[PDB]
RNA sequence: CAAGCUUGAGUCUCGUAGAGGGGGGUAGAAUUCCAGGUGUAGCGGUGAAAUGCGUAGAGAUCUGGAGGAAUACCGGUGGCGAAGGCGGCCCCCUGGACGAAGACUGACGCUCAGGUGCGAAAGCGUGGGGAGCAAACAGGAUUAGAUACCCUGGUAGUCCACGCCGUAAACGAUGUCGACUUGGAGGUUGUGCCCUUGAGGCGUGGCUUCCGGAGCUAACGCGUUAAGUCGACCGCCUGGGGA
């Protein structure tokens, strides 16, 4: 995420919008997810579970 | 139809950091979202892409 | 494999009955025929056709009494895996009398009843009640 | 796999005809030209398993098809093994 | 014969290789009965990054129909040389001779 | 036993999708290390700590370089394979599957005790390789104890070649092949047709996911990919422990 504060635009405007570019790039959710190891089992656990939740 | 040297269409496909979008978000067909995947991949290589937003 | 073509048959007709079927068609053959007709002549089938000339087709239009289908059981006794054959006094009897037997004699294809009467036996092809 | 114009000749060569494609003597031949083929393949690529199970299914369809041959015309499969080079 | 789409990018001090480079990768296709159907020389293009501390390179499509022989004499001429800083042959099913996007572009 | 027959099973032509296999190239991220610029007193770690690293200048930041291992996004109850399993990109060698149209062979088929081959990880042998991770082991903690869980390290190993081993909750805990039996909603991959199409409309195959009818089941559930209705052949079970 590369955010450039413009012309007359408050600081406040300009980090909500820094925060949102990071919240769609997913920077926190993939260093969270390779923080520690997680078995090839566990991560087809994972993605089998998630594919049943998304049935509503 | 698909062409890695169409980075015109290509960069319709991919993000402000470079990676590729996914086909739940652009609404691509299956067949051809793979195809897409491996001309920005092939486009990459060829430095006629970036790989990161960083370079 | 299609080893058995008799018991699919039976099976066709089986199936087609539980499913209120009003005809089963399936590829003839001299055999098919020769069981077509015991069952058609005692009651358990309407009316069988036999269309085609290098690839026979046998159809046999099912029989329906009144909420219910008019073969009740029919099963496969004699078959490739074991081969059943019974004397004129072994014969067996299908519903103490109520059902047929299909055996095939030396005389050809018919009931347990025709076959004692005509004092032979043979191959229990099938019980049918 | 074997090419359109290595097949072709094959056909000609064992078939009645360039349209007799599924004679015995046909299909056999085919077989033995690429099971003979990817003995090079597999001088090369000895760790290639997969694709071994592919030419030992080529190998068990023709012996299968030599010994149907066999029964039907005992002079015909005689030529046939002498043709090819093969005992059995 | 099989179809190959050839794309090679050549060091900017080198530019002046690229016509020799050209008219000797043609000789070795027709030379062993190949044929050539697109050759688009982009010139010096500019990199999405760096690649070996430079910014720019020149860059060649050629659409080939050759030999697998030649073809592979083709991809170690590109390993041993210098001057090409990266290549890719690629296998087309057909042979094209359309202006690729680079032509239309401009 | 003889002669057939073309619907089973093959062969042929053109295509299509695929992390199917084997080999060889190659790419960009990051970690660690080495070398240098700036900078200055902390860094790291935890529940809190401490062991550890740093004024021989660390950590942080920038630049150049070495090396190994793995391929973000795409990525998906997506796909491929007999199973094990298979994921960057490019080529070469190669196996299977499926579709469309005819032609060809003429039951050449199904199953398979014994036999043969393949077979995750760990482990073994010889020689390489070694960045990260990490059995063992060492140190710091926690605790009543703590031969653990947590932290700082770290050897085999994990990687490559060639051999070996032959096992897993090796699982769908469901053997293989064939025929038959109401439906609904998707996903994926062929193909025939129809329209002025920058998409859809109507069919017809292959595979796949969820739900469900009859039937089946002890129940749970299964339900045209059956655990339903049948047939061919094989493997296996016969109370628990001992094993
Ligand atoms: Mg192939
Ligand atoms: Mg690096
Ligand atoms: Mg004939
Ligand atoms: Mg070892
Ligand atoms: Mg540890
Ligand atoms: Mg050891
Ligand atoms: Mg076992
Ligand atoms: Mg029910
Ligand atoms: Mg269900
Ligand atoms: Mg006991």
């Amino acid at each position: 995420p590369v955010i450039k504060v413009r012309e007359n635009e408050p600081f406040d405007v300009a980090l909500r919008r820094f925060k949102r570019s990071c919240e769609k790039a997913g920077v926190l959710a993939e260093v969270r997810r390779r923080e520690f190891y997680e078995k090839p089992t566990t991560e087809r656990k994972r993605a089998k579970a998630s594919a049943v939740k998304r049935h509503a | 139809e698909i062409d890695y040297k169409d980075i015109a269409t290509l960069k319709n496909y991919i993000t402000e950091s470079g990676k590729i979008v996914p086909s739940r978000i652009t609404g691509t067909r299956a067949k051809y979202q793979r195809q897409l995947a491996r001309a920005i991949k092939r486009a990459r290589y060829l430095s006629l892409l970036p790989y990161t937003d960083r370079h | 494999s299609m080893q058995d073509p008799i018991a699919d048959m039976l099976t066709r007709i089986r199936n087609g009955q539980a499913a209120n079927k009003a005809a089963v068609t399936m590829p003839s053959s001299k055999l098919k025929v020769a069981i077509a007709n015991v069952l058609k002549e005692e009651g358990f089938i309407e009316d069988f056709k036999v269309e085609g000339d290098t690839k026979p087709e046998l159809e046999l239009t099912l029989k329906y009494f009144q909420g219910k289908a008019v073969v009740e059981s029919i099963q496969r006794v004699s078959r490739p895996g074991l081969r059943i054959y019974k004397r004129k006094d072994e014969l067996p009897k299908v519903m103490a009398g109520l059902g047929i037997a299909v055996v095939s004699t030396s005389k050809g294809v018919m009931t347990d009843r025709a076959a004692r009467q005509a004092g032979l036996g043979g191959e229990i092809i099938c019980y049918v009640a | 796999s074997l090419s359109t114009e290595a097949t072709a000749k094959i056909v000609s060569e064992f078939g009645r005809d360039a349209n007799d494609t599924g004679s015995t003597e046909v299909q056999v031949a085919l077989l033995t030209a690429q099971i003979n083929h990817l003995q090079g393949h597999f001088a090369e690529h000895k760790k290639d398993h997969h694709s071994r199970r592919g030419l030992l299914r080529m190998v068990s369809q023709r012996r299968k098809l030599l010994d149907y041959l066999k029964r039907k015309d005992v002079a015909r499969y005689t030529q046939l093994i002498e043709r090819l080079g093969l005992r059995r | 014969m099989r179809h190959y789409e050839i794309v090679f990018m050549v060091h900017p001090d080198q530019s002046e290789q690229v016509p020799g480079m050209i008219e000797r990768y043609t000789a070795a296709i027709t030379g062993a009965e190949g044929k050539i159907h697109r050759l688009e020389d982009w010139g010096r293009r500019q990199l999405a990054y760096p690649i070996n501390k430079l910014h720019k390179a020149h860059y060649v499509l050629m659409n080939v129909e050759a030999p697998q022989e030649v073809i592979d004499e083709l991809e170690t001429t590109f390993r041993f040389n210098d001057a090409v800083i990266r290549s890719m042959v690629m296998r087309t099913k057909h042979a094209v001779t359309e202006a690729s996007p680079m032509v239309k572009a401009k």
